[PDB]
C-alpha cells in the first residue's frame, strides 16, 4: 500500500509495451526523435571551432 | 530665570504629561479599553506596554515602573517607587528621555 | 490501589471524550459548565484529594481538553473561572506540564476581554511561570476580540444599508486600525521564528482535534 | 546530476509552446514522411503560419537548452577523463548521476 | 594557576565580606590588620576593594 | 534600599533613645522620606571608645540599625541632623546599597532586598541556604496568588 | 540609468531601514514583557517590606529596643554583628551580661550590680 | 623607541584608529602581568588579534 | 510537584531578610552556641518536601496502564495496538518488548529497540525503566476522541536490528514497485 | 524526502572515525597524563 | 520596479487568512467556501497575456462579452519583456533572515 | 590591566591603596546568582530575544551543518573563475584547487 506513488505513465511494469521498449535499442534516428549523436570526444574538442 | 526654572522642573520630578495617555487611547483604543474595564485593579498583563514604547518612557517613577503597574501593591510600595525618591541622576535622566520624547520623531 | 484509580481515570476520560464531542445546539453555556462541575465533583478532582486516590494522573490527552472544554465561563456564576483552576492545579500537582498549543486553544475559545483576562489570572495563581507564546496568544485573542467586534457591526450595517460600504471593505481587507501584533508585517508575532497566531480566529472544538487527527493518521502512514 | 529540475522546466515549456501550437493548427499532420519535425508545418493559412512558426521555433530552442545541459555534461566528464595532467577529485560528499 | 588571585577568594566570602563581618574581613589582614600585600596574598580586585571599605 | 543607617548611640535612658529615634524618624517624616527596617541591638562593647562633648570615652554602645527610602539629597538634609545629634556615636552610611559591587542589567533585584541580605551577617551559616530556599518555595507559591486578590 | 538603479536601491534601503525600525519596536515590547515578568516578580516580595509610617513608628521603637529585656521565656538573638548584647531591663540598665564580657566589666566598674546572662537553656 | 610610552611601537595591524600604538587612547597596556599568552604586552591578545 | 501543592505546616510568609534577623543563642551543655530560631520548622518542611518527593517518585514508579502502538521502523508498514501496564520499577521495557514482538507475528529473543515517537515526530530510544517513566510522564499522548479508547495511549517505534533476507525483500520490492 | 519508507530501512550511516581516531593506540601513551609545561616565548628583542 | 520590493508585494498568508475570516463574517459568505488569491500584474505595463488573466480568471467574462465590452483584445498582442518575465519569481527568505532580506 | 583600572599612581603604592576600577571583571560574587535569581524561568526560555543570530541563518548554529568542516580557509580565500561564480579557485604554486 504506497501512500504516495507517482503517476508513471506506463502504470505497472506488466502494462508497458515491448515492441516499445526494443526501440530504445535503436540508434538515434533524427527524422524521429531529432536528436544528433554525441561521441562526447570531437565534440568535446571541436564544438566550438 | 528659564534654566532655574527648568531646575525646579528637573527637582520637583516631571510627570509623564497626558499627551501619551490621550495618544495612547485615540490610537490603540483597544488596549485602552482593556484599560478602561481593568483600572485600579491588579492586572497580570501589562496592557500599557504598547503606551511605554521603551524602557526610557517610563520616567515617571522609578526604574522604568510603569504608573499601571503598581496599584496592588503597598501604598508604600507605591511611595517608595515614585517620583519622589528618584535619585538626581534618575531624575535628570528622566527630563532628558521625555524631552528626547516630544522633539524626537519616532520614539 | 493507584491502578484502579488508573482504572477509573479509563472510565473519566471515556465520558469526556463523550462530553467533548457533543458539538450540539444541546450543548450550550449553561450546560457544558454544568455537565464540567459535574465530571469534576465526581471523579473527585478537587485538588483537595491526597496524592494516592487521584484521577487526573491517568488523564492523559483527555485531561487538557477538558481543562479547555470550560474555558467560555458560565455566565452564571463566580464560580466559573474556580473549576478551571482547580483542573490546572491539579495538572501542576501531578506534574504534567501543559502543552502551548492547548494554552493557545484556552485563548482561541474565549468569549470576551473580562473571560480572557479570567483566564491568564487563573494561570497566574496556577503556577505556570510565563513563555512569550503565552504573552502572544494572549494578545492575539485580545486582538481578534476587537476584530469580530468590527466584523459584527460591519455585518449589521451591509445588513441595514444593503450592499457593501468604503468602510467595511476597507476593514475586511486591511485590518483593524492600529492593531497590535499587526497582520500586515507578518515579522511581528513570530516566537522562536515561527508564527504563533492562533488565536487568529475562534478555535473550535474540531480545530483542536484536528490538530491531533493529522497528527496521528500522519503516525500512521509516515 | 544534471538539473534535472532545469531540464523538466525547459522540456515543459517546449511542450507547453508545441500544445498553444497545435491549439491552434487544422493540419499539423497533413503531411505524408516522417523525417519532418514539428516547424516549418506548411498550413494554407499565413495567420497561422505567421503564429505557430514562431511557437514551433521556440519549442526547437528549448529542446536545444534541454540537448544542451546533457551535451555539456557529458563532454565535461569526458574533459575529466583526458585531462592531461593529475586531477584528484577529492570527492567529499555525495554526488548524483554524472 | 590564577596569579593575580582572581579566584581567592570563594563567592560566600564575598557576601559575607560586608561591614558587620569582621568575622570574614580578619581573614584577609595580617595579625595587625594590614592587608597582605598584592604580590603576597593575590585577590581578586572585587574582594580587595570590598576589604579595604 | 536607599540608605542603610547604622546608627551607634551612648546608652542614655529609654525616655532618650526612644525620643533620639522619635526625633530621628519624624525627621525623616518631615523630609519626604520611608523607613524599613529599625532593627536594634543591646549594649556591646566597640573596639573604639567613642567620645561626645563630653570627651568621654564611652566603652560600651546600644546599636540602632535603620533602613530606608529617602530623597537622594533629603539624604544630606536628615544626615546632618543625625550626626548633630548629642547621642549618635557615628552612624555608618551607605549609598552603595541599591547597586553593590557584586552585581554588573536590572535594577529591582537589590531595591527590594534589605541589608540583612545585602551584607550578609556574620551569625548566618550554611543552613540559610535551604532556609532561603524553602522561603522563596513558600512565598512564591502565592506571591501572585494573593497580589490578585484586590 | 545608474540613477533609476540607486534611486531603487535606496528605496530598499529605505525600507529595510524601516522594517529595522519596526522589528526594534518588536523586541523592545518583548524586553518590556520579560521585564514585567522579572519586575513584577521583585515588586511582590516587596510587598512584604514591613515599612513602618510616621503613626507606627512610636509602637515599634519601643518594640525593638525592647529586644533583650532582660527576662524572657525564649532565648534571644543576635545583633547585626551578632553577638549577644548585654541583655539590659529597662530605661538604661545593663542588668544581664554574657560571660565574654562579664568579666571584663565588673573588673572596669567594681561597683555596678553585674549579672552573668544566662541563655535561654535548650534542655528544658 | 626609547621614549616610555612609545616602546608600544608601531602596529598597524591592531584595530584601532591609529598605527601609533602609542596614541591610542584606548587600551594602556598592563607591562609586568600580560604576555603569558600573546607574547608580550605589546601585542594584542590572541582573542582581539 | 512536590513543591506546588501547599504545606502541611504554615510558613509565614515574611521579607527574606527575617531570615538572618532570626539566629539565636543557646547554651547547649556547657557552652553557648548559635541556632536558627527556625531551624526546626525548616527540617519538618524539608521532611514533608521530601516525603511529597518520594511519594510522588513511587507514584511515577507506580504501575501504569496505558494504550501502546508501536510501528515497525520499515517498509512494510505495520501498526500493532494493545493495552499495556507500565509498572514503572530493566523489567518492564523488556516485557513491552516480548509483548510487541508477539502481537507483532515475532520471536520473543528478537533483537528490538524501543523509540519513542514524540508529539513532534522526533524520535528518541529508550533503554531503562526510568526512561520509560519519563516518557510517559512526558508525553501524555496524542488522540481522537472519535477514537473512543480506554486508557491513554502511547507511541513508540521499532527499530529492529536484524534485517533479514526476507525484509530485505520486501523493501526491495516496495520501491522496485514505487519507482 | 517524501517517500523513502522502502530502502530507508537499511540506511547506512557515517561510521564514527573521530572515535577510532581518538582511541587507536598511540606511542605517547601514559600511565597516569599531565599536560606539559609551558614553553619559552619571545618576549621581545631586549629579552630573547 | 524596485526588484527590492516586488518581494513584499504579494500578502503573507496572515493576510489571507485574516481576509479570509473578516470577509466571511462581513460579507456574510460561508467560511469553507472564501477563497482569497493574489494576482500580480507586471509593472509598467500589462501583456495580452495579463490581460486574458485579468478578464478569464478573476471577472466572469466569456468570450462573447468580451469581444462585445473590449474589442481590441483580438489585436492586443503585448507580451512580457525579457528584462520583466522575472518580476513574479519573488526571492524567498526564510524566517530567521527578516532582518536581513525585504 | 593593572594601570587601566588599578592604577596606583596616585598613592604610596602602600598594598591597599589604588583605584580598583571593577567595571571590566565578571564578578565572582555570590551577590549575583544568588540576588539575581527567579522563580520565574531565564530569558532563553522567555524567548525574549529576537534577532536569533545576526547573520541570520548560519548552517553551524541556527540549522544543521551538512558536509564537511574547514577549519582552514581553503574554500573561503577562493577566487571565482566563472562570472556567475559558479566555480572558485585556489591555486597554491605547484597545485590547483577548484570548487
Amino acid at each position: 500500500r504506497f501512500l504516495l506513488r507517482p503517476r508513471w505513465s506506463p502504470r505497472t511494469l506488466q502494462e508497458v509495451l515491448d515492441a516499445d521498449v526494443m526501440r530504445l535499442h535503436t540508434s538515434l534516428a533524427y527524422q524521429d526523435e531529432g536528436i544528433a549523436p554525441l561521441h562526447v570526444p570531437t565534440q568535446c574538442a571541436k564544438a566550438n571551432r | 530665570p528659564v534654566q532655574k526654572k527648568r531646575q525646579e522642573q528637573m527637582l520637583y520630578g516631571i510627570n509623564i504629561p497626558e499627551t501619551r495617555q490621550m495618544k495612547f487611547e485615540q490610537e490603540h483604543p483597544l488596549l485602552a479599553s482593556a484599560l478602561r474595564q481593568l483600572d485600579g485593579q491588579p492586572k497580570g498583563f501589562p496592557f500599557w506596554y504598547k503606551k511605554y514604547p521603551t524602557r526610557r518612557h517610563a520616567y515617571g517613577n522609578r526604574f522604568s515602573i510603569p504608573d499601571e503597574m503598581l496599584e496592588g501593591y503597598g501604598e508604600e510600595m507605591k511611595k517608595a517607587l515614585s517620583k519622589e525618591m528618584m535619585s538626581i541622576q534618575e531624575k535628570q535622566f528622566a527630563q532628558e528621555a521625555m524631552y528626547m520624547e516630544r522633539y524626537a520623531e519616532h520614539d | 490501589n493507584e491502578i484502579s484509580a488508573m482504572e477509573r481515570a479509563s472510565e473519566a476520560r471515556r465520558e469526556i471524550h463523550d462530553l467533548w464531542m457533543s458539538t450540539e445546539k444541546m450543548l450550550d453555556l449553561e450546560n457544558r459548565v454544568r455537565s464540567v462541575a459535574s465530571l469534576i465533583e465526581k471523579y473527585k478532582l478537587d485538588p483537595s484529594t491526597p496524592r494516592e486516590n487521584d484521577v487526573s494522573r491517568g488523564l492523559g490527552d483527555a485531561f487538557d481538553r477538558l481543562l479547555l472544554l470550560c474555558v467560555p465561563l458560565g455566565k452564571d456564576s463566580s464560580k466559573g473561572t474556580d473549576d478551571l483552576e482547580r483542573l490546572m492545579n491539579l495538572a501542576g500537582r501531578n506534574g504534567r506540564e501543559i502543552s502551548v498549543r492547548t494554552i493557545q486553544h484556552l485563548f482561541a475559545r474565549t468569549d470576551s476581554f473580562s473571560e480572557a483576562l479570567a483566564v491568564f489570572y487563573a494561570m497566574r495563581r496556577c503556577h505556570v511561570a510565563m513563555n512569550m507564546e503565552a504573552y502572544y496568544a494572549m494578545l492575539y485573542s485580545l486582538q481578534r476580540l476587537e476584530e469580530e467586534g468590527w466584523a459584527q457591526r460591519f455585518r449589521e450595517e451591509c445588513e441595514e444599508k444593503g450592499g457593501v460600504s468604503e468602510q467595511a471593505m476597507d476593514f475586511v481587507v486591511k485590518g483593524i486600525n492600529n492593531a497590535l501584533l499587526p497582520e500586515n508585517k507578518p515579522w511581528l508575532g513570530r516566537v522562536m521564528f515561527g508564527d504563533r497566531d492562533a488565536p487568529a480566529q475562534r478555535r473550535e472544538a474540531r480545530d483542536y482535534d484536528e490538530l491531533s487527527a493529522m497528527w496521528t493518521e500522519r503516525y500512521r502512514d509516515g | 546530476g544534471l538539473n534535472f529540475e532545469m531540464l523538466g522546466f525547459d522540456l515543459h515549456m517546449a511542450e507547453m509552446l508545441r500544445e498553444k501550437a497545435r491549439a491552434i493548427l487544422n493540419g499539423v499532420a497533413s503531411v505524408s514522411s516522417t523525417s519532418v519535425m514539428v516547424t516549418t508545418t506548411s498550413v494554407p493559412t499565413k495567420a497561422q503560419e505567421r503564429e505557430v512558426g514562431q511557437l514551433l521555433r521556440d519549442a526547437l530552442r528549448y529542446e536545444d537548452r534541454v540537448d544542451d545541459a546533457i551535451r555539456q555534461h557529458a563532454s565535461l566528464i569526458w574533459r575529466v577523463y583526458t585531462a592531461p595532467r593529475p586531477l584528484m577529485a577529492l570527492t567529499n560528499g555525495k554526488c548524483r548521476g554524472t | 594557576k590564577d596569579p593575580q588571585g582572581m579566584q581567592r577568594p570563594s563567592p560566600e566570602v564575598y557576601m559575607k565580606l560586608n561591614y558587620k563581618n569582621p568575622a570574614t574581613i580578619s581573614r584577609f589582614l595580617t595579625r595587625t590588620g594590614h592587608m597582605y600585600p598584592a604580590d603576597i596574598l593575590p585577590l581578586n580586585p572585587e574582594a580587595v576593594a570590598k576589604l579595604r571599605v | 534600599v536607599f540608605y542603610a543607617f547604622v546608627l551607634v548611640m551612648k546608652p542614655r535612658q529609654r525616655r532618650f533613645t526612644s525620643q533620639a529615634l522619635r526625633e530621628i524618624a519624624v525627621a525623616i517624616y518631615n523630609n519626604g522620606g520611608l523607613i524599613r527596617k529599625l532593627s536594634n541591638e543591646g549594649v556591646m562593647r566597640p573596639y573604639s571608645r567613642f567620645r561626645d562633648a563630653d570627651n568621654t570615652p564611652l566603652t560600651y554602645a546600644r546599636y540602632v540599625t535603620l533602613q530606608v527610602d529617602m530623597g537622594e539629597e533629603q539624604m544630606r538634609k536628615v544626615e546632618k541632623i543625625m550626626k548633630e545629634h548629642q547621642d549618635v556615636f557615628i552612624t555608618l552610611n551607605l549609598n552603595n546599597l541599591e547597586r553593590p559591587v557584586g552585581i554588573r542589567y536590572f535594577p529591582l533585584d537589590t531595591f527590594t532586598r534589605l541589608e540583612e541580605e545585602i551584607n550578609w551577617p556574620p551569625q548566618t551559616s550554611a543552613d540559610i541556604y535551604k532556609q532561603l530556599e524553602m522561603n522563596w518555595k513558600e512565598f512564591s507559591r502565592t506571591r501572585w496568588s494573593n497580589f490578585l486578590r484586590n | 540609468k545608474k540613477r533609476l538603479e540607486a534611486k531603487q536601491m535606496t528605496e530598499g534601503r529605505q525600507a529595510l531601514k524601516k522594517k529595522h525600525l519596526d522589528l526594534l519596536r518588536e523586541f523592545h515590547e518583548r524586553q518590556f514583557f520579560f521585564w514585567y515578568e522579572r519586575a513584577s516578580e521583585r515588586l511582590q516580595s516587596m510587598n512584604l517590606i514591613q515599612y513602618i509610617p510616621q503613626s507606627r513608628v512610636q509602637e515599634h521603637i519601643e518594640r525593638e529596643l525592647d529586644k533583650y529585656v532582660a527576662g524572657k521565656s525564649e532565648a534571644y538573638p543576635l545583633n547585626f554583628v551578632g553577638q549577644m548584647p548585654l541583655v539590659e531591663d529597662r530605661e538604661g540598665n545593663i542588668v544581664e551580661v554574657p560571660e565574654g564580657l562579664l568579666t571584663n566589666h565588673v573588673s572596669e566598674h567594681p561597683e555596678s550590680t553585674v549579672k552573668p546572662h544566662q541563655p535561654h537553656e535548650s534542655t528544658s | 623607541a626609547n621614549h616610555p610610552n612609545r616602546q608600544s611601537g608601531i602596529q598597524f595591524l591592531t584595530h584601532y584608529n591609529t598605527h601609533q600604538r602609542f596614541r591610542v587612547n584606548k587600551d594602556y597596556i598592563d607591562y609586568m602581568h600580560w604576555g603569558k599568552e600573546q607574547g608580550q604586552a605589546r601585542l594584542p591578545h590572541r582573542h582581539q588579534r | 510537584p512536590w513543591d506546588i501543592t501547599p504545606p502541611e505546616d504554615e510558613v509565614s510568609l515574611q521579607h527574606a531578610s527575617e531570615i538572618f534577623n532570626a539566629y539565636v543563642l543557646e547554651r547547649r551543655g556547657t557552652f553557648n552556641v548559635v541556632v536558627h530560631r527556625d531551624t526546626e520548622k525548616l527540617a519538618a518542611w524539608n521532611r514533608q518536601r521530601q516525603e511529597e518527593y518520594h511519594a510522588y517518585r513511587s507514584l511515577r514508579a507506580a504501575p501504569h496502564p496505558r494504550h501502546v502502538y508501536a510501528r515497525l521502523e520499515g517498509c512494510e508498514g505495520k501498526l500493532v495496538s494493545f493495552d499495556f501496564v507500565f509498572s514503572l520499577q530493566t523489567a518492564c521495557l523488556d516485557a513491552l518488548k516480548r509483548q510487541v514482538l508477539t502481537s507483532f507475528g515475532m520471536p520473543d529473543g528478537r533483537d528490538i529497540e524501543l523509540g519513542w515517537y514524540l508529539p513532534t515526530l522526533d524520535t528518541c530510544p529508550i533503554h531503562n525503566d526510568v526512561e520509560i517513566m519519563q516518557l510517559l510522564h512526558a508525553d501524555p499522548g496524542i488522540e481522537d476522541p472519535k477514537a473512543q479508547l480506554k486508557y491513554p495511549p502511547i507511541y513508540f517505534i521499532v527499530k529492529r536490528n536484524c534485517l533479514y533476507f526476507s525484509e530485505w525483500a520486501y523493501a526491495v520490492k516496495h520501491q522496485l514497485l514505487l519507482q | 524526502s517524501v517517500y523513502a519508507n522502502a530502502m530507508a530501512q537499511f540506511a547506512i550511516c557515517r561510521q564514527p572515525w573521530n572515535e577510532y581516531i581518538n582511541l587507536l593506540t598511540k606511542q605517547d601513551s601514559t600511565p597516569y597524563h599531565v599536560e606539559p609545561q609551558e614553553k619559552p616565548a619571545y618576549r621581545g628583542r631586549k629579552r630573547g | 520596479e524596485n526588484s527590492w520590493l516586488r518581494n513584499r508585494q504579494l500578502p503573507h498568508r496572515k493576510q489571507m487568512e485574516g481576509i479570509a475570516r473578516r470577509a466571511s463574517f462581513v460579507l456574510g459568505i460561508p467560511f469553507s467556501e472564501v477563497r482569497v488569491r493574489n494576482l500580480l500584474l507586471p509593472p509598467t505595463y500589462l501583456d495580452k497575456d495579463s490581460i486574458v488573466r485579468i478578464n478569464e480568471a478573476v471577472l466572469g467574462l466569456s468570450k462573447e462579452e468580451q469581444r462585445n465590452l473590449a474589442p481590441w483584445l483580438e489585436m492586443y498582442q503585448k507580451e512580457l519583456d525579457s528584462k520583466d518575465v522575472d518580476f513574479c519569481s519573488l526571492m524567498k527568505s526564510t524566517n530567521e533572515e527578516e532582518w536581513l532580506t525585504l | 590591566s593593572h594601570p587601566e583600572h588599578w592604577n596606583k599612581m596616585f598613592s604610596k603604592r602602600r598594598p591597599g591603596e589604588g583605584r580598583i576600577d571593577l567595571r571590566v571583571l565578571p564578578s565572582q560574587s555570590l551577590l549575583g546568582p544568588l540576588m539575581e535569581q527567579s522563580d520565574t524561568q531565564g530569558a532563553a526560555y522567555f524567548r525574549y530575544d529576537n534577532r536569533g543570530h545576526s547573520n541570520g541563518r548560519v548552517p553551524g548554529l541556527n540549522t544543521p551543518f551538512f558536509g564537511e568542516f574547514d577549519r582552514k580557509m581553503m574554500q573561503a580565500m577562493s577566487r571565482p573563475l566563472n562570472a556567475d561564480r559558479t566555480i572558485t579557485g585556489n591555486d597554491g604554486r605547484f597545485s590547483k584547487t577548484i570548487m
